[PDB]
RNA sequence: UGGACCGUCGUAAGACUAACUUAAGCGAAAGCAUUUGCCAAAGAUGUUUUCAUUAAUCAAGAACGAAAGUUAGAGGUUCGAAGGCGAUCAGAUACCGCCCUAGUUCUAACCAUAAACGAUGCCAGCUAGCAAUUGGGUGUAGCUACUUUUAUGGCUCUCUCAGUCG
């Protein structure tokens, strides 16, 4: 069944801290911990080890990113801000 | 263990010497293991290359800023933050930055950094929430006391 | 200030409490100057008048 | 402070302005710069002077009917009170600006920005107007946003023929007379009718450095 | 008169300019016409209203124009109004 | 109590649309209900005309004139005489009348 | 052959800026730095609601017209500003009058321009949505 | 007090994208205006394409709804409830001013109500003109444009559907 009604994977942590530091962590560990598609591996094999250190566990390639998500949306513009910027240095 | 942020280890071979010399940079964003790394005035930008700031434009971020040339970078290096330059001045080799204080400050511009944000943010965004995960917070970073206030 | 201004055309007044007649007249030196004065009291046409102040009339359109 | 007892206006100079040479005559007034002393040096305050001149000063427009054509003026550097006074830009005012606009129509406005033969870059702003055909008592006479969008694709290739078109010693010849203003219109023409049309602003902002061999030249 | 007494016989020429649809029967503005392209020799038979770029499997001269009416060939083209 | 017919103004298949506010109330209101006088009024009230005729560098200079288009509201209409009161039929013309002189405070 | 007559010819700016509550008489440089008779209508009538008067426009047009004299301006140009942004956009009455005892000094003068800002797109006025409830 | 406001260049800085703006248009409605590329999606005419009733509307129900308004995290300009102060008034706690404070800002979501109005639900049919105008077609037995008489192109007339306004 629906086995709690809301709160999911903090249900470990319940009845203390509070109502709203009870969800702040729901929406902050539902994303650390779960799997990722690999940008390499192409399979979903992805856990974490500490703060944003990310490896695989299969192909053994190893990424440094984001540390609640596999990479956050603050990175990949970054990624996308030096790409099209790096073409108007040399050219 | 001491930091948030991850580290960085990679090696090089040596211009002079015959052996492999290795060292620990601080970890640049989407550094995969077996990334080719750059270190050069003539390295062109890519991130997480390590390049002096007369080759680069305003508008990028880096991370791993040196204030002194030569003292290797001491500057805007922490988790979740990113070192800026919003300024270039070709009289008398000036590039002005924006640390992430907001107050920004004027540095020279000879020495090096590493292109684009830095890994670890953002661990204030998710609440310790016991007594005894800050224990281990302040396991192996300093000892200050879980802190006792004044007025008793 | 020493100016004297003739007369050639008139126009009413906003007149109930202080009726002063909104009139057209010209100088004689400065005859090209057909400004547009406000003169108190009955005044006949053909009449020179003399003036003081030579800059404006305070102009309501009309 | 410094408590001058009589005539500040003593120590500010008649100092003259020179025009470039491929105008007109040079002298196009003074202006009023303060006497120098050891470390107030006054030849330093004229290179922070810009200056205005129009073409009706510099193409001797009797009646002034070309007159919009506004010139923006740097001075650079001096010599004997005479500044050469660099060229700064070339605008419109508002008087032509404004009287175009009469509703019933859709206007062309393109900006476009390039680098020369030398080192400037140059800001065009192509704004353009629409022609009624006659025969025609529609009252709107209409641009349905490709017949603008590929106009102003039109434009913005001519401009930069002209980029590379022989620069501001032979480049505001071509804008004196407004030859750019010519044949744009035989290319607009193919698609729509175009009523009147200008470049309304020129601006400078990277002028390089100061040359001053060919600036001599410019100041022959 | 709005108050007619024939709609079965109308006149002909103001129901070849009412619609494709609404006439008394069902037929259709287009047809088919054999354009022989003006550089070339062959014969080929093509709508109206194509739709479609066509060539000759050897005379590819223009034989269309693309367009979302008819095609609108300006001087090269050459056929006919006809069930051929 | 329904007078206009359409109501104010151009709201024909859009909903609710661009405001900008007037210039001598600014109560902000919609583009399309609020009095949109445009004008292109002389610089010199027509009275100085033949003084800088005398003082002109140039054979007159022929003078400009200002183009700006000026937005009221109703009561801006009502407090300056703008636009009002005609009767429950003669409310349903727009495009007469003037039929006099050309219209003064251009001039 | 080519002689520029002496007497010291040159083309000032007026700068004449009027209002609703005030008028500015501010005439400087052809370049636009150095600043000659700053002075206006705002000390001419003490009375805190004359100042957008044109009589005290007049008084700010009698002495300014001399003082070009004193250094040998002899002819300038004339801008016009607003100031408007969101606010008034439209030159006040006593606007027109200013010029008139610069014309009727005989002054020689033709350059009739705006500097009256006109903004990209407005950035807000002051009274919020309902202004200005007389 | 000596340097405001003023003139002037210049540095940022964030909001807004006026004019052009319409009794225009797109969208299902809220809403929706810088360029240009991108990635899509819809509507309309075009169609001697295909399909074979796949339909209309709809309790329960699932997406969407400007602010106002909260939940942490940004970034701070104009402005700005509230709060102070000047007038005004008999009182003003207000209509007017001066200052800033919530916030509008954009990212993540969360309520889901407005006079959310054309105070009129949606789909089928007929019944009246007249005039505008949007697109798409089509006929010029049209001019104009010069790349040339042409050509693509513009406008004008004619016809046409979807209309929508008057």
């Amino acid at each position: 069944a629906k086995r709690t009604k809301k709160v999911g994977i903090v249900g470990k942590y319940g009845t203390r801290y509070g109502a709203s530091l009870r969800k702040m962590v729901k929406k902050m560990e539902i994303t650390q911990h779960s799997k990722y598609t690999c940008s390499f591996c192409g399979k979903d094999s992805m856990k974490r080890a500490v703060v944003g250190i990310w490896s695989c566990k299969r192909c053994k390639r190893t990424v440094a990113g984001g540390a609640w998500v596999y990479s956050t949306t603050a990175a990949a513009s970054v990624r996308s801000a030096v790409r099209r910027l790096r073409e108007t240095k040399e050219q | 263990p001491g930091r948030g942020a991850p580290l960085a280890v990679v090696h090089f071979r040596d211009p002079y010497r015959y052996k492999i010399r290795k060292e620990l940079f601080i970890a640049p964003e989407g550094m995969h293991t077996g990334q080719f790394v750059y270190c050069g005035r003539k390295a062109t930008l890519q991130i997480g290359n390590v390049m002096p700031l007369s080759q680069m434009p305003e508008g990028t971020i880096i991370c791993n800023l040196e204030e002194k040339t030569g003292d290797r970078g001491r500057l805007a290096r922490t988790s979740g933050n990113y070192a800026t330059v919003i300024a270039h001045n070709q009289d008398t080799k000036k590039t002005r930055v924006k640390l992430p204080s907001g107050a920004k400050k004027v540095v020279p511009s000879a020495n090096r950094a590493m292109v684009g944000i830095v890994a670890g943010g953002g661990r204030i965004d998710k609440p310790i929430l016991k007594a005894g995960r800050a224990y281990h917070k302040y396991k192996v970073k300093r000892n200050s006391w879980p802190k006792v206030r004044g007025v008793a | 200030p020493v100016v004297w201004a003739r007369v050639m055309k008139v126009l009413g007044r906003t007149g109930s409490q202080g009726q002063c007649t909104q009139v057209k007249v010209e100088f004689l030196g400065e005859q090209n100057r057909q400004i547009i004065r406000n003169v108190k009291g009955p005044v006949r046409e053909g009449d020179i008048l003399t003036l003081l102040e030579s800059e404006r009339e305070a102009r309501r359109l009309r | 402070g410094k408590k001058k007892v009589v005539d500040p206006f003593s120590r500010k100079d008649w100092y003259d302005v020179k025009a470039p040479n491929m105008f007109q005559t040079r002298q196009i007034g003074k202006t009023l710069v303060n006497r120098t002393q050891g470390q107030r040096i006054a030849s330093d305050y004229l290179k922070g002077r810009v200056f205005e001149v129009s073409l009706a000063d510099l193409q001797k427009d009797i009646d002034p009917e070309r007159s919009f054509r506004k010139f923006r003026l740097i001075a650079e550097d001096v010599q004997d009170r005479n500044v050469l006074c660099n060229f700064h830009g070339m605008d419109l005012t508002t008087d032509k600006y404004r009287s175009m606009v009469k509703k019933w129509q859709t206007l062309i406005e393109a900006i476009v920005e390039a680098k020369t033969v030398d080192g400037y870059l140059l800001r065009v702003f192509c704004i353009g107007f629409t022609a009624k055909d006659q025969q025609s008592q529609r009252k709107t006479c209409y641009a349905q946003q490709s017949q603008v969008r590929k106009i102003r694709a039109r434009m913005t290739d001519i401009i930069t023929n002209e980029v590379s078109g022989a620069d501001l010693k032979q480049l505001v010849n071509k804008l004196a007379l407004d030859s750019i203003a010519k044949d744009i219109e035989k290319s607009c023409q193919r698609i729509y009718p175009l009523h009147d049309v200008y470049i309304r602003k020129v601006k400078v902002l990277k002028k390089p450095r100061f040359d001053v061999s060919k600036l001599l030249e410019l100041h022959g | 008169m709005p108050l007619a007494k024939d709609l079965l016989h109308p006149l002909p020429a103001e129901e070849k300019r009412k619609h494709k649809l609404k006439r008394l029967v069902q037929h259709p503005n287009s047809y088919f016409m054999d354009v022989k392209c003006p550089g070339c020799y062959r014969i080929t038979t093509v709508f109206s209203h194509a739709q479609g770029v066509v060539v000759c499997a050897g005379c590819a001269t223009i034989l269309c124009q693309p367009t979302g009416g008819r095609a609108k060939l300006t001087e090269g083209c050459s056929f006919r109004r006809k069930p051929q | 109590t329904k007078k206009r017919r359409n109501g104010g103004r151009n709201k024909h298949n859009r909903g609710h649309v661009k405001p900008v506010r007037c210039t001598n109330c600014a109560r902000c209101v919609p583009k399309d209900k609020a009095i949109k006088k445009f004008v292109i009024r002389n610089i010199v009230e027509a009275a100085a005309v033949r003084d800088i005729t005398e003082a002109s560098i140039w054979d007159s200079y022929v003078l400009p004139k200002l183009y700006a288009k000026l937005h009221y509201c109703v009561s801006c209409a009502i407090h300056s005489k703008v636009v009002r009161n005609r009767s429950r039929e003669a409310r349903r013309i727009r495009t007469p009348p003037l039929r006099s002189f050309p219209k003064d405070m251009a001039r | 052959g080519p002689q520029v007559r002496d007497g010291e010819i040159v083309f000032g700016v007026a700068h004449i800026y009027a209002s609703f509550n005030d008028t500015f008489v501010h005439v400087t440089d052809l370049s636009g730095r150095e600043t000659i008779a700053r002075v206006t209508g705002g000390m001419k009538v003490k009375a805190d609601r004359d100042e957008a008067s044109p009589y005290a426009a007049m008084l700010a047009a009698q002495d300014v017209a001399e003082k070009c004299k004193t250094l040998g301006i002899t002819a300038l140009h004339i801008k016009l500003r607003a100031t408007g942004g969101n606010k008034t956009k439209t030159p006040g009455p006593g606007a027109q009058s200013a010029l008139r005892a610069l014309a009727r000094s005989s002054m020689k003068i033709g350059r009739i321009e705006d500097v009256t800002p006109i903004p990209s797109d407005s950035t807000r006025r002051k009274g919020g949505r309902r202004g200005r409830r007389l």
